[PDB]
């Protein structure tokens, strides 16, 4: 959070992508760091590979490698995840009558509907559009 | 207005061929981007000198100054563009001017250590004595950093 | 049994560890690897134009090579003979107590002043209503050089004279470690010592590995050649 | 929209995008989704999504309310948007083919040259790639363009004099202007984050900066304005990486009438011209072609090879099996052309339909060199009289299978609803095929058998 | 709870007043950030993008995620509405049954044929038997193979009806051209007709094998592609 | 540690619990969060 | 085989008689005569 492009790739893309070491059938291995705080490295292996072994022997590696990276990267957590753009459906969530805005439809879904339809028969994965409510301090200078 | 952002990309990109033609149709060398920056200042940091002189002739402010006070002159002088520098000041840039910060174009020559574009401004008239708010030379700056080139030059 | 679910387990295990472990030995990286004891081969690297010394070539090797063969499939582990760079201060006692100063107050200033900091953004959201400016705050960044590590300032005294860092250090870029020191017939080199993966083909990683060593070849400094002075691999296809 | 526009500028756009579809398009447009702050190409306020979702297939009768004539009409009507790239697009049947005449090019700094000077050899590739419009066409960046940024420089001997140490500086900054994970804490039972950030409109512009206070060890506190100095300069917003080396990926495709192994020659060629320490590599469909595209002619030897091979056994002859062997353009001819006058491509249903009817044509053919030849060794007839007698006896079974299957595709032909693209590529090539290799092979197939008898006496 | 976090205490006046965080700090329940503004047809929004898991089915799936909204409705507050702006499953729905319609058209195609030609209902109903055996026997052979009903399987099996539908026309067709040449009762009719085609017909098999099954033997994103269609209509034309 | 069930429960078992949806073969998952802030989550897989 | 090795014992009364933390101690002994990783810098685009 807060980070520019050079400040996430300089502390943490390169850091994890020099920690990449020992796993099997990787083909290829490519990285974004950009200016929204965010980083995304994307593994490609072999045809045939093992997804489950690919993503654990990933993951492992970052594991050792996380004492490395800023105590707020720490924190906030790195995701390992096999990569599916598709989707089965996008079940879309709105407020007709004024009354709540995307965070508190969010926090709804979130609290409410994701975990029931993650337990539902077949969904694989479920991805929330928006966030869980956070307790926003909203700070003001003068009065500090 | 239309043209005055095509030449702000363009004088940034370098395309020479698109400035003379932007030229020819009445695009704004005045235009300027948020942050206050002219195709000159644009010119001036990416180091196109060819646009610097197109863009002098079709009478840019030298002296425009962006949200923050830095002129094209700061610009070339910092990331040590030595032609461009010298028509700048051909063309009348103040070689003083100092953005919000105090910061001269000698100490952000001094600072990255272009002893060229040091020894240029001080032909120009450039204060050796300037101070910047923390109350620093282009000297000083020579010190800290431990430049012995640039250490000798600004000693008169 | 399988070498990766071997893998899997050992470091399942590891991780329980790993927090009782000391800060130093974590930020060090533990690594668990699944290879052959023995070198599939040894990579060699040396200067004909002898423009580079074995430090330079080592950190080339470290910086521009390892990673690469590391990542190679079939390839469990990779020794480099010889170090990476590290921003060397090599602190003087003498100067240090001159200043009234310690390690501490050095590995502090070495913390504040080589900072990478997330300073956040100029119009970020959620933004006031009729923002028009959107930029990134760039506060401090990693130092880059040496000169710039020689200019943090430790200290100023009660006189107005600054204390820097190369006031109390020699500031040099130079080995994480200084414990492997390679020759290739006498001349500086370095090296990758490549260990074969557990169950791994030595041939296809072999051919890998070279195929890998080709795509580098290109973007060497001047002088800079691979040599072959250890592999296990053409007995193999020979014999057969 | 243009690097450094504001997520208020994106909304503004994506409400005339919405509004249109809900105006223009309400015969059509169920909904549009409209997703401010994302895009493919990289993350930030400047840019945008809206994802049109349609009435029923039922409800959109004609060309005129298909996925094709709606993208066609917003693309040229959101044209005259000034200040914003605003276009339409249909969905890829599978989203992670990307397009064939396409390539992914990734270029390499091998060397560390920097970040500006990978941009300008960007550049001087992408200047090379427009001056070969004969055959590359949108060679363009993947990735962002560098942007103004507000460079900080903590005076550190200010900070130490006035007795303000760094980490409250930098906490007091970050955690205001760029927010702060604070810890978690519990919402009607459930984990939740805590974060610290400046209330808007305090983290806006540059004057904001003076308004934040630090207390120094002696309990005054301290503006920003006292220990710190800005200025602009530019710098990248997304920094690619391939290979864990800085990269930046250059998307294009094959000019019309070029193959995509022709593009990436030159692409290759005009790379091996840029500067020093500079490489490339091929990712995602493009290092896939380039290995599936050397796997192919082995497959086609062997698939041929072992066709003869299997034909020689079952004739027990060398020369026979080539009577049957030279029926393949005879299908071939019929799918070219019925997909070329319908406006089709050489897609993957196209192809393996060219294999069902080259199988189909060459099992007819089997059973007429097999009732000729078994005429000649067993009942010793005459080469031309076992001919005319064995296609007199196949006519009737390979005009039933052929009126049953060319009438079986006829629907999948015509077809214009949901799945209608598939259903074509399949129809349309086979149908074409059948034809062709239904008339063709009844007049040709004895010619062969008669003129290979004759060759190999 | 705000109220909970507005009474933290950050300072303790001389005087005696306390500073809390609500004095110096707006605290609400927000995003955990804002960087995006999702709207459906201009109203405010959230969502759920569901992915299937290895080997479920689409359609089961999709009707379990709307019984369990269903469920979820008479909890929701007041204007929360559900909508699905994406969803494959009408759309696979449609292309299943297409090919369903295909398959079952394509065997009442061949009766009508059969019986133009031939003339009696015996002959018709020996095709409408063998054709359904053969495309009903393919989806056993495609579960050895871990394959799913899909848009390439399925069209893979409409491309090959033209080859099953043949098998069967030239047996019963080479059987009732010997019975009116020949004038031999059925069965020893049928002995010849099939002594004359059977050895033709394990040489077409051996011929539409070398033709598919190399399909199946491409790497990467269009191998996998068309080893869908391989495996299944070498499994079809086989099975035939 | 020192964490009663109820915590326990609510900032572990079912964070984690949230997350053991869609894996291969899962039959049943039974857990428990006890005084001592101890977690045990238990996933029983098909036969074979 | 074993080696001879120079035992130093940091007397706690002394350093606590003289103000001096125990970490000072261990931190200078240990950085100067062992060396410290105390952070990552950027040597020609690349983390060391
Ligand atoms: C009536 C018609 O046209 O075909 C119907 C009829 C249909 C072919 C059905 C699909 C499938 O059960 C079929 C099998 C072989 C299923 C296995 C057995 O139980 C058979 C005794 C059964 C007979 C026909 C049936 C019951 C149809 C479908 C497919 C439905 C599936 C999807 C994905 C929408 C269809 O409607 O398209
Ligand atoms: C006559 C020729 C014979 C050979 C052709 C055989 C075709 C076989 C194709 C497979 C058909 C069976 O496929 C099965 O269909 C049923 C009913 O639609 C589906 O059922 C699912 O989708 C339907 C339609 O959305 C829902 O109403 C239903 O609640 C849901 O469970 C199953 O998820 C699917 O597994
Ligand atoms: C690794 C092994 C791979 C082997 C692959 C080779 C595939 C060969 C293609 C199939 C060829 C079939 O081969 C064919 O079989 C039939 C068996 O009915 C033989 O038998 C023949 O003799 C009988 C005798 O009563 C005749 O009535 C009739 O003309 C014919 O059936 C043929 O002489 C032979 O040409
Ligand atoms: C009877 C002789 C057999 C001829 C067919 C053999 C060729 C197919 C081999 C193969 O497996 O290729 C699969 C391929 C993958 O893209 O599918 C295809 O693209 C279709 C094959 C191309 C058309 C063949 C006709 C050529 C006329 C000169
Ligand atoms: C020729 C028919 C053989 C059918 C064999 C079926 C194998 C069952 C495989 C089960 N499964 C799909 C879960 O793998
Ligand atoms: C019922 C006969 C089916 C034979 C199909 C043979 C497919 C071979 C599979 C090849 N491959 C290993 C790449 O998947
Ligand atoms: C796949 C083609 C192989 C070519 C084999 C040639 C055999 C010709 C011999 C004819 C003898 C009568
Ligand atoms: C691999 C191809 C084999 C073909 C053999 C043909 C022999 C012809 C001899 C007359
Ligand atoms: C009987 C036909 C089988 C063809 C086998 C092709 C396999 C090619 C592997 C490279
Ligand atoms: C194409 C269908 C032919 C059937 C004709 C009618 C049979 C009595
Ligand atoms: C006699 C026929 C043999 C078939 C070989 C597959």
């Amino acid at each position: 959070p807060g980070a520019d492009a050079k400040t996430v790739q300089d502390t943490v893309t390169q850091v994890i992508e020099q920690n990449m070491n020992g796993i099997d059938n990787l083909m290829y291995m490519s990285s974004n760091s950009d200016s929204t705080g965010t980083v995304q490295i994307t593994l490609t292996f072999e045809s045939g590979t093992d997804a489950d072994i690919a993503q654990v022997q990933v993951q492992n590696k970052l594991q050792l490698a996380m004492p490395l990276l800023p105590q707020e990267v720490q924190q906030q957590g790195v995701s390992v995840e096999k990569s599916s753009s598709s989707f089965l459906m996008v079940v879309g969530v709105i407020n007709t009558d004024g009354t709540m805005t995307q965070e508190d439809i969010s926090d709804y879904v979130a609290a409410n509907m994701k975990d029931a339809i993650s337990r539902t028969s077949g969904v694989g994965d479920v991805q929330l559009f928006g966030s869980q409510y956070a307790m926003r301090i909203w700070m003001n200078p003068n009065e500090l | 207005s239309d043209l005055g952002k095509k030449l702000l990309e363009a004088a940034r990109a370098g395309r020479d061929d698109e400035v003379r033609i932007l030229m020819a149709n009445g695009a704004d060398v005045n235009a300027a981007d948020v942050v206050g920056w002219t195709p000159l200042h644009l010119a001036a940091y990416w180091g196109h000198l060819e646009i610097v002189e197109v863009l002098l002739k079709n009478g840019a402010d030298v002296n425009a100054y962006d949200t923050l006070g830095s002129t094209p002159l700061h610009l070339a002088a910092h990331f040590g563009h030595l032609e461009i520098v010298e028509v700048l000041l051909k063309n009348g840039a103040d070689v003083n001017a100092k953005d919000d910060n105090g910061i001269t174009p000698l100490h952000l020559a001094a600072n990255r250590g272009h002893l060229e574009i040091v020894e240029v401004l001080l032909k120009y008239g450039a204060d050796v004595n300037a101070q910047d708010k923390f109350g620093k030379t282009a000297f000083d700056i020579s010190i800290n950093n431990g430049n012995e080139d640039l250490a000798e030059i600004l000693q008169k | 049994t399988d070498a990766d679910i071997a893998q899997v387990q050992v470091q399942n295990k590891l991780q329980l560890a790993m927090p009782l472990l000391p800060q130093e030995v974590q930020q060090q990286g533990v690594s668990v690897e699944k290879s052959s004891s023995s070198f599939l081969m040894v990579v060699g690297v040396i200067n004909t134009d002898g423009t580079m010394t074995q430090e330079d070539i080592s950190d080339y090797v470290a910086a521009n090579m390892k990673d690469a063969i590391s990542r190679t499939s079939g390839v469990g582990d990779v020794q480099l003979f010889g170090s990476q760079y590290a921003m060397r201060i090599w602190m003087n006692p003498n100067e240090l107590n001159k200043f009234q100063l310690t390690p501490v107050d050095v590995i502090t200033a070495i913390k504040a002043q080589n900072a990478q900091v997330a300073a956040g953004q100029l119009g970020g959201t959620p933004p006031v209503k009729g923002q028009q400016l959107n930029a990134s705050i760039i506060a401090q960044t990693r130092l880059t050089s040496t000169e710039e590590f020689g200019k943090i300032l430790l200290k100023v005294n009660q006189d107005g004279s600054r204390v820097l860092l190369r006031d109390v250090a020699k500031i040099e870029l130079g080995g994480e470690n200084y414990d492997i020191i390679a020759e290739f017939n006498g001349q500086p080199a370095s090296g990758l010592g490549i260990k074969l993966a557990t169950g791994a083909n030595a041939l296809d990683t072999a051919a890998a590995i070279r195929a890998e060593l080709a795509k580098m070849e290109p973007f060497f400094p001047s002088g800079l050649k691979i040599v072959y002075p250890y592999d296990t691999t053409p007995f193999v296809k020979i014999s057969i | 929209l243009p690097a450094g526009a504001t997520q208020e500028r994106t909304q503004k756009v994506l409400n005339e995008v919405t509004h249109y579809y809900l105006t223009k398009e309400k015969n059509n447009v169920e909904s549009v989704f409209a997703v401010n702050g994302f895009g493919f190409a990289g993350r930030g306020q400047n840019t945008g999504i809206a994802f049109v979702s349609l009435k029923d297939w039922a409800d959109r009768p004609g060309e005129e309310n298909k996925v094709e004539a709606i993208t066609m009409r917003a693309t040229r009507a959101f044209s005259q948007i000034k200040d914003a790239m605003v276009f339409a697009f249909n969905l890829p049947a599978i989203v992670e083919l990307g397009t064939a005449t396409g390539f992914d090019f990734e270029l390499i700094d091998q060397a560390g040259l920097g970040h500006e000077k990978l941009t300008q050899a960007r550049n001087q590739l992408l200047a090379e790639a427009a001056k070969h419009p004969d055959m590359l066409t949108s060679v363009r960046p993947n990735g962002l363009e560098d942007t103004p940024q507000f460079k900080i420089d903590i005076d550190q001997e200010k900070a130490q004099a006035l007795g303000v140490s760094i980490n409250d500086i930098n906490t007091t900054l970050g955690a205001a202007w760029g927010g702060s994970y604070v810890n978690d804490f519990i919402d009607r039972g459930r984990v939740k984050k805590v974060y610290v950030m400046s209330e808007a409109k305090y983290r806006m512009l540059p004057d904001d900066i003076g308004d934040w206070y630090v207390r120094a060890a002696d309990g005054q506190m301290v503006p920003f304005s006292a220990f710190s100095s800005s200025r602009w300069e530019y710098g990248s917003p997304r920094l690619e990486r391939y290979n864990g080396l800085p990269s930046m990926e250059i998307l294009g495709q094959a000019a019309p009438g070029k193959s995509t192994g022709e593009a990436m020659e030159l692409m290759e060629q005009l790379a091996s011209k840029l500067p020093t320490g500079v490489g490339y590599d091929w990712t995602g469909m493009s290092y896939q072609e380039r290995l599936s595209g050397n796997q192919a002619p082995s497959l086609y030897a062997i698939s041929l090879i072992v066709v003869f091979l299997c034909l020689a056994a079952l004739y027990e002859s060398w020369s026979i099996p080539f009577s049957v062997m030279l029926v393949v353009p005879l299908g071939v001819i019929g799918a070219l052309l019925a997909a070329t006058f319908r406006g089709l491509t050489n897609d993957v249903y196209f192809q393996v339909g060219l294999l069902t009817t080259i199988g189909l044509s060459a099992k007819n053919a089997i059973l007429i060199v097999e009732f000729a030849k078994d005429l000649m060794d067993k009942e010793g007839k005459g080469l031309i009289e076992a001919t005319l007698d064995a296609v007199r006896m196949r006519l009737r079974p390979i005009l039933m299978t052929s009126l049953a299957f060319i009438l079986g595709v006829m629907p999948l032909v015509i077809s214009t609803g949901a799945g209608s693209g598939a259903q074509n590529a399949v129809g349309t090539g086979v149908m074409g095929g059948m034809v062709t290799a239904t008339v063709l092979a009844i007049f040709f197939v004895p010619v062969f058998f008669v003129v290979v008898r004759r060759r190999f006496s | 709870s705000t109220e909970e976090f507005g009474k933290i205490l950050l300072k303790v006046n001389q005087d005696g007043s306390r500073v809390l965080l609500r004095d110096v700090a707006k605290i609400e329940l927000g995003g955990e950030n804002y960087d995006i503004i999702a709207e459906f047809n201009g109203q405010p929004a959230s969502g759920l993008g569901i992915k299937l898991a290895t080997g479920a089915n689409a359609l089961d799936t999709a009707a379990a995620i709307r019984a369990e909204l269903a469920k979820m409705e008479p909890f929701f507050p007041s204007g929360l509405k559900i909508v699905y702006p994406y969803d494959t499953t009408p759309f696979v729905k449609i292309s299943i049954h297409e090919v369903v319609k295909t398959l079952v058209e394509a065997i009442i195609l061949v009766f009508l044929v059969m019986y133009l030609f031939l003339q009696n209902f015996r002959a018709t109903l020996i095709p409408t038997i063998a054709v359904p055996v053969v495309l009903l026997g393919t989806f056993a052979v495609l579960a050895a193979f871990g394959f799913s009903i899909n848009t390439l399987t399925m069209f893979g099996m409409v491309l090959a009806i033209g080859l099953l539908v043949d098998d069967a026309i030239v047996v019963v067709e080479n059987v009732e051209r010997v019975m009116a040449e020949e004038g031999l009762p059925p069965k020893e009719a049928t002995r010849k007709s099939m002594g004359q085609i059977q050895g033709a017909l394990v040489g077409i098999a051996m011929v539409l094998s070398a033709v598919f099954v190399p399909m199946a033997f491409f790497g990467g994103s269009t191998g996998a592609i068309y080893r869908q269609f391989s495996i299944t209509i070498v499994s079809a034309m086989a099975l035939s």
